[PDB]
């Protein structure tokens, strides 16, 4: 009944389930067969069927010659590309990465369908080339998409995105966090199979590392390069903590932060500049507290996007949660990312100010909703497919009862024993400490 | 408000109650302003006592005090007033003795419930302390009076709160008036001595009020102490560190942790804790900062030990006995 | 044609109604009046028959029809009733004003508004009003505020604009963004659009004089454009050509070209300030702009300026940044004279506390801001745009703080701190509009500083404790600060709701000289306790006095007309005060809340039966929906 009333919310789950695992597959197949038989959803299920088939085919198709990392290839030269374009022309659906709100009136006609595709598609660097499609919709907007193929697990990322969205929705019920619009920015992950998915390409952002590495040499031409700092920190990775900390101090004495310019060069108007810098500080505070409480890890520069229209950061790739990050070979022993550049984007008042007061309001509203957070994680506990440990596949892809332990740690981070002021002071002390930042992995660019 | 707005007649009673409330907090200026406004002063005997407690606290020594009144506030007020308007100790002693005599006659009168009884006994205690400091002749008796105040503090820490607050407020008035009135004092008692004794009595009262968890009285005391520093630097006294530490304690007890920590660190940075009266050891200050920084998580537990605890153990200078080293 | 029809029809109508013939043959007059009436009838027929393929949409065509048809039948004055012609025309002009492809230009709209809003007629009730719902008010509030920023507007029009702004704020709790901006960078970016150069900015500024001028000014502007465009065509300057092709429409781009002729000697007609104390005369900008423009004769766009900078009024303030940038960019590789002179004078101009020099200091700060957005030639980063001039950023921060531009002051303070690697930061932080920014400033600790933070924070009993301690200790020691203490206490006790205690604290005080904090505190308490016999000052900038006078008049009156007159006077005065200019955000939001209160008063005064009572109650409920999350002072 859910898939019949709200098809764009249940039919992709049914498709993924069809196309104790054998019994689940059989039951989902029976539901799919029944879906392609009734009158309400009969021009919608075949569309999603054929479209998902061609999206998956396009995802799995990797050719090192036909797809060169960094190029921009017109999607008409591979047979997969032409079959994809034709099938998408014959079957109109809403863009699979568009976030559709649930309709109480059960009317999904106001949803933009895919009108056409832009002729070309970009390519990113990797082995299984992730391709960035663009789709021009009926209402004339551009929906970009990452068609991600390979051996990744996007169901982790999708589940955690849903959990983070639910907790941020809890934040709206309290006066202090609602007055400041404290919350997180969401994106849409859609796993097609156990090896492919569609990720929403966030509209007008730029990765934090891709701004910071050119800016560091544009504003300080006498400093070290980003690559020289990374290599110098990675060479002293098998040495005693004293030498690692000495090398880290030596590197960061020749590397100065430049983040404060991101706002002086995208927003030259002082009114707009002030508002956007405040948006950045508030969204950083909210996601720092929310990712401490849920153990969120893997917070390097390529998982943080800077929205250069509203100023506010977006965190993607949220799958390494519940402290799975301090189990890695070179553990991530910081509660959140607060390096010198994240803190430089905040101005004269480095921390004391908007960032600390917003950390305290967030953490104070979170430990007054510990029952609802317990309910959300409990619903997570009855999910047979969610893995509570990081499988050595991804653990090798990252650095070159488990439910009960995780939920207990989350439950003791929300304990009212210490005051909020003292808790936040301790967190900001251990997130900015040089002895903690010096022993982090070199791909986690802490010098930056 | 709701009775002033509706032109109700109960507002008078309300005003009366408010006065009472505001005189149990320590806000004397607000109750004074509430007093003058009222023009029908017909509030059985609650208004009679409230009209002279406030006058004594704000030091308004020109009220015409009624004669033959059963109120302790009037008795104590007449004693202090006569201490203000007099050039010889004999007049003041005569007024104090008249006060003691009248209070005893009133206690003998009979039908008094327990609160009025304990108020009268506290009036006797206040007059006796007044008579004690009026009769000091040299420094040794001054120090003996101070030691007496300390032993009485030992009893006060656990006693009833009304009695303690009454005795301690009257003692504050006594010490301040004695410090102001230079012609009542003996020969060899300079003004620096009277000032120093006033300050020590105030710090003692601040300890006593801190255990009772009376926030407003520690606030009043620390403010009135901070106001004495300009007039203390001109008499040749160095009492800035102890008074600023009392202010830091008031802050910490109202919840301002970071302000208290910053204030103590400023005391430790720019202040000469050696050459100054009302002594203050550097190791107890350092350990106080260390305790407060640990409670507020303001620094990492590896810097707390390096900046505050090991410097404290080094400031002891090999002394391994006493309460300072125990702390 | 839309603007010309509106202007011409309005003028004709006014001329038709006016009838005063004393030195005109009383029959000659009837002749010309008949002639005018027939021209009006013919023109209205032509406009009704007009239909163009060049209309952007059908919305524009319906707007054209409505504007022309209603203008053909308006009266001598304007009203705000529902269904009349003047009100439909006013609504069309306003609705068009806020758009992207608008028909009327500024002169035509100004003519029509000055004809309608010069003598207005505000409806008694609000059920007969042309804007009566909270939604129409939220939609039209920005434009109605843009409208009542003139000086040819009657009192009843300001009362109507007050009612609309008050209904919009009472329904949304949001300030129109026209009131929140503090720099002029949005104007400079609206002019210099398309390419984003100063040449396009000057060309737009000059082109706007052809349509909005008197014969002399339009003549000067057409002459300047003729010389500019002809010299750009002959010398084949591609930068200036690309500027002209995007600043001027094609008919004016063709009528500016001396193609088969030569530029006549009647057009090209030619006509200390680099020091302190020159910042105070109201013609500093004009003299300095002329002085600068004369120093660069090779730039054709600056050569034709002195004949416009000196004659046209208010043109030098609008064109100052573009002129400065053009000169500085011209002499970049040559000997840099204007840079040296301006950067030596700025050291004296920025440290200038004065009332007559504030309005030129604002222009200097806006020029610095504008130069910060123009790319240096041969730069690696935006950190080299600090070489246009040589500004001492601490002095500029202090200066921007004096002028009431606090976000600009904060930007300058940050640039200064970068140049280094806290007495001005306190004044910035106290007044900037952010709840948490103030707590980022570090200062030496004491009970007084904690009290300052608690009074900024508008805490209740917590500041009452510290203030009562201070106040007692100052009454006891016969200190003179106790007065200030009393003042603070009053403020605290009026932020709690304890009105009786603050009333008693008020009467005691006998030197009532407490800038304006005591003025407002003396009438909030009187309104809360319902003491309706205070003598309220006249012509006061306080919202509490305005609201108090409205309620007082409601107490001492036997007819609704007196109360309505007092409410309308309140709305009018509040709008004039909002237009006065230099108000920081708290005073601004207080004035808007006063408008909202007067509007709700006027709403319940005009109920006639039960159904309107219930509709008023339902309105209160929807506004509660907005209030639950809004700012606390406003609520
Ligand atoms: N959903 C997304 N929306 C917008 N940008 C994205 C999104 N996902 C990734 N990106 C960015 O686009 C690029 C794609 O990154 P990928 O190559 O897919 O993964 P990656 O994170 O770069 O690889 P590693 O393992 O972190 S080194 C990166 O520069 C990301 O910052
Ligand atoms: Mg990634």
């Amino acid at each position: 009944r859910i898939c019949v009333d709200h098809p764009y919310h249940g039919m992709y789950h049914i498709w993924t389930g069809a196309r104790v695992a054998v019994s689940r597959q059989r039951a989902t197949d029976k539901i799919a067969k029944a879906l392609s038989k009734n009158n309400k959803v009969s021009s919608i299920w075949p569309a999603i069927d054929q479209t998902s088939r061609v999206y998956h085919a396009l995802a799995m198709d990797r050719d090192p010659t036909r797809y060169k990392s960094g190029q921009k290839v017109p999607i008409k030269n591979s047979p997969v590309g032409q079959n994809f374009l034709s099938t998408m022309s014959n079957n109109p659906i809403p863009p699979p990465t568009l976030q559709i709100e649930v309709s109480a009136n059960l009317d999904y006609s106001h949803v933009p369908m895919i009108h056409k595709f832009a002729p070309e598609m970009a390519i990113a660097s990797g082995v299984s080339a992730p391709k960035i499609l663009t789709a021009i919709g009926t209402d004339g907007r551009k929906y970009k998409q990452l068609v991600k193929g390979g051996n990744d697990d996007l169901r982790q990322d999708a589940i955690m995105e849903q959990v983070f969205a639910a907790v941020s929705e809890l934040l709206k019920l309290h006066r202090e966090t609602r007055q400041r619009n404290l919350g997180i920015r969401t994106y849409k992950v859609l796993p097609l199979t156990s090896s492919s998915g569609l990720i929403e390409f966030v509209s007008n952002t730029i990765p934090l590392h891709e701004y910071l590495m050119p800016a560091h040499e544009r504003y300080y031409p006498k400093d070290l390069k980003g690559s020289q700092c990374r290599k110098e920190i990675a060479n002293a990775q098998t040495k005693n903590t004293e030498t690692r900390i000495a090398v880290y101090r030596r590197v960061t004495e020749r590397f100065h932060p430049v983040m404060r310019y991101f706002f002086m060069e995208y927003f030259p108007d002082p009114d707009e500049w002030f508002q956007k810098r405040t948006n950045y500080t508030r969204t950083t505070a909210a996601i720092s507290m929310l990712g401490h409480v849920l153990g969120l890890g893997d917070r390097h520069g390529h998982n943080i996007l800077l929205d250069h229209k509203t100023g506010e950061v977006v965190h993607i790739d949220l799958g390494v949660a519940f402290e799975m990050g301090r189990v890695l070979p070179v553990p991530e022993l910081v509660p959140f990312r607060l390096t010198r550049d994240i803190v430089d984007g905040m101005g004269i008042t480095k921390t004391e100010g908007v960032f600390r007061r917003c950390c305290e309001f967030t953490l104070d509203a979170l430990r007054e909703e510990a029952a609802s957070i317990q309910t959300i994680l409990d619903s997570l506990r009855h999910d047979t497919l969610y893995q509570w440990s990081i499988s050595p596949v991804r653990m090798a892809k990252l650095q070159n009862s488990e439910a009960d332990r995780a939920i207990e740690v989350v439950k003791k981070k929300l304990s009212k024993t210490l005051s909020v002021m003292a808790t936040v002071n301790d967190l900001i002390n251990q997130a900015t400490s040089v002895s903690n930042l010096a022993v982090l992995y070199s791909g986690w660019a802490a010098y930056a | 408000d709701s009775h002033l707005r509706g032109r109700d007649l109960q507002s008078r009673q309300d005003c009366n109650a408010l006065i009472k409330a505001l005189s149990s907090l320590g806000l004397a200026g607000l109750s004074n302003s509430l007093l003058q406004s009222q023009q029908s002063i017909d509030g059985s005997s609650d208004s009679l006592d409230a009209t002279f407690t406030t006058a004594r606290k704000l030091e308004i020594w020109n009220l015409p005090a009624p004669v033959n009144s059963d109120s302790w506030a009037v008795t104590v007020y007449k004693a202090y007033q006569s201490m203000y308007q007099a050039q010889e100790l004999d007049t003041v002693r005569s007024m104090v003795h008249d006060g003691l005599k009248n209070t005893v006659r009133h206690l003998s009168s009979g039908s008094l419930n327990t609160s009025v009884l304990r108020q009268q006994l506290g009036a006797l205690a206040a007059l006796t302390e007044l008579d004690d400091i009026l009769n000091v002749r040299d420094q040794s008796e001054l120090q003996c009076t101070l030691a007496t105040f300390e032993k009485r503090s030992k009893w006060m820490m656990s006693g009833r709160y009304a009695d303690v607050s009454q005795i301690l407020s009257c003692r504050e008035t006594t010490l301040s008036m004695w410090s102001q009135r230079h012609n009542l004092r003996a020969a060899g008692l300079t003004s620096a001595d009277a000032r120093l004794v006033q300050i020590r009595g105030m710090l003692l009262s601040s300890d006593i009020f801190r255990f009772h968890r009376a926030r407003q009285e520690t606030l009043n005391l620390s403010t009135a102490l901070s106001d004495l520093i300009p007039s203390c630097e001109s008499l040749g006294l160095s009492v800035d560190a102890a008074i600023k530490m009392e202010a830091a304690n008031a802050l910490w007890d109202h919840g301002e942790m970071i302000s208290s920590i910053r204030m103590l660190q400023a005391i430790d940075k720019d202040s000469s804790l050696k050459k100054q009266s009302v002594p203050l050891s550097r190791s107890d200050l350092l350990s106080k900062i260390g305790y407060q920084v640990s409670v507020a998580r303001l620094e990492s537990p590896d810097a707390i030990q390096k900046k505050y605890l090991e410097p404290a153990l080094k400031e002891l200078k090999g002394k391994i006995e006493g309460r300072e080293a125990g702390q | 044609l839309a603007g010309y029809a509106l202007s011409s029809l309005a003028d004709l109508r006014v001329f038709l109604e006016s009838s005063q013939s004393s030195t005109t043959q009383e029959s000659q007059f009837k002749a010309t009046k008949s002639k005018a009436q027939e021209f009006h009838a013919w023109f209205s027929k032509y406009l009704a028959a007009y239909d163009s393929p060049e209309f952007k949409d059908e919305g524009q065509k319906q707007a054209f029809r409505s504007i022309t048809e209603n203008a053909a039948h308006i009266r001598a004055s304007g009203n705000a009733e529902k269904g009349t012609h003047e009100s439909n025309l006013l609504l069309e002009i306003l609705k068009d004003w806020g758009r992207e492809n608008q028909l009327l230009n500024e002169p035509a709209r100004d003519v029509a508004l000055s004809m309608l809003c010069g003598v207005f007629n505000i409806p008694p009730s609000s059920r007969l009003d042309v804007i009566e719902t909270d939604e129409d008010a939220i939609k039209n509030g920005a434009v109605v505020w843009k409208s009542c920023s003139s000086q040819r507007l009657g009192g009843e029009y300001l009362a109507w604009a007050g009612r609309v702004l008050g209904r919009s704020f009472a329904a949304s709790g949001e300030v129109p963004e026209d009131l929140l901006r503090e720099s002029q960078l949005q104007e400079y970016r609206r002019l210099s659009q398309g390419v984003g150069s100063s040449e396009e900015g000057l060309l737009n500024l000059i082109k706007s004089l052809t349509i909005s001028g008197d014969c002399f000014t339009a003549g000067l502007a057409e002459a300047a454009l003729r010389t500019i465009v002809s010299d750009a065509i002959s010398d084949n300057d591609h930068d200036l050509l690309s500027a002209c092709q995007e600043s001027l429409p094609e008919p004016l781009l063709i009528a500016s070209n001396w193609d088969p002729y030569r530029t006549p000697l009647s057009d090209q007609f030619k006509v200390e300030v680099f020091s302190a104390r020159a910042l105070e005369n109201p013609n500093w900008s004009q003299h300095l702009a002329i002085r600068l423009a004369l120093s660069a004769p090779k730039i054709v766009t600056l050569r034709v300026l002195p004949p416009i900078l000196s004659k046209v009024k208010g043109f030098a303030e609008r064109a100052f940044p573009f002129v400065v940038h053009l000169v500085l960019a011209y002499q970049l590789d040559k000997q840099q004279s204007a840079k040296r002179e301006l950067s030596e004078s700025l050291q004296e101009w920025l440290n200038f506390t004065s009332e007559p020099a504030k309005e030129n200091l604002k222009l200097l700060i806006n020029t610095i801001l504008y130069l910060r957005t123009q790319p240096l030639p041969g730069e690696s980063s935006i950190a080299d745009r600090a070489h246009w001039l040589d500004v001492n950023m601490a002095s500029a921060a202090a200066a921007a703080t004096r002028c009431g531009m606090y976000k600009v002051a904060l930007l300058f303070a940050e640039l200064a701190a970068e140049s280094t690697r806290s007495d001005i930061l306190l004044e910035i932080f106290e007044n900037i509009d952010d709840p948490d920014a103030y707590y980022g400033l570090s200062q030496d600790a004491s009970l007084s500083t904690v009290l300052a933070r608690l009074e900024y924070e508008n805490d209740g009993a917590k500041s009452l404790a510290f203030r009562g301690a201070q106040y007692d200790s100052h009454l006891r020691g016969r200190d003179l600060q106790s007065r200030q203490d009393c003042n603070a206490l009053i403020k605290a006790l009026s932020s709690l709701g304890l009105a009786g205690l603050s009333n008693s604290l008020l009467q005691s005080q006998q030197s009532i000289d407490g800038s304006s904090d005591s003025l407002d505190a003396t009438f909030t308490t009187a309104r809360k306790l319902e003491i309706w016999n205070l003598p309220a000052p006249v012509n006061s900038d306080s919202w509490a006095v305005t609201v108090y006078k409205a309620y007082q008049s409601m107490y001492q009156a036997q007819e609704l007309d007196t109360v309505r007159s007092m409410v309308h006077d309140g709305l009018k005065n509040t709008v004039r005060h909002l237009s006065s200019g230099s108000l920081n955000t708290s005073v601004l939001r207080q004035q808007l809340g006063a408008l909202a209160a007067l509007t709700e008063l006027d709403d319940i005064l005009n109920v006639r039966d039960q159904s309107e009572l219930q509709c008023t109650l339902a309105t209160f409920e929807k506004r509660s929906k907005w209030m639950m999350s809004g700012r606390y002072a406003d609520v």
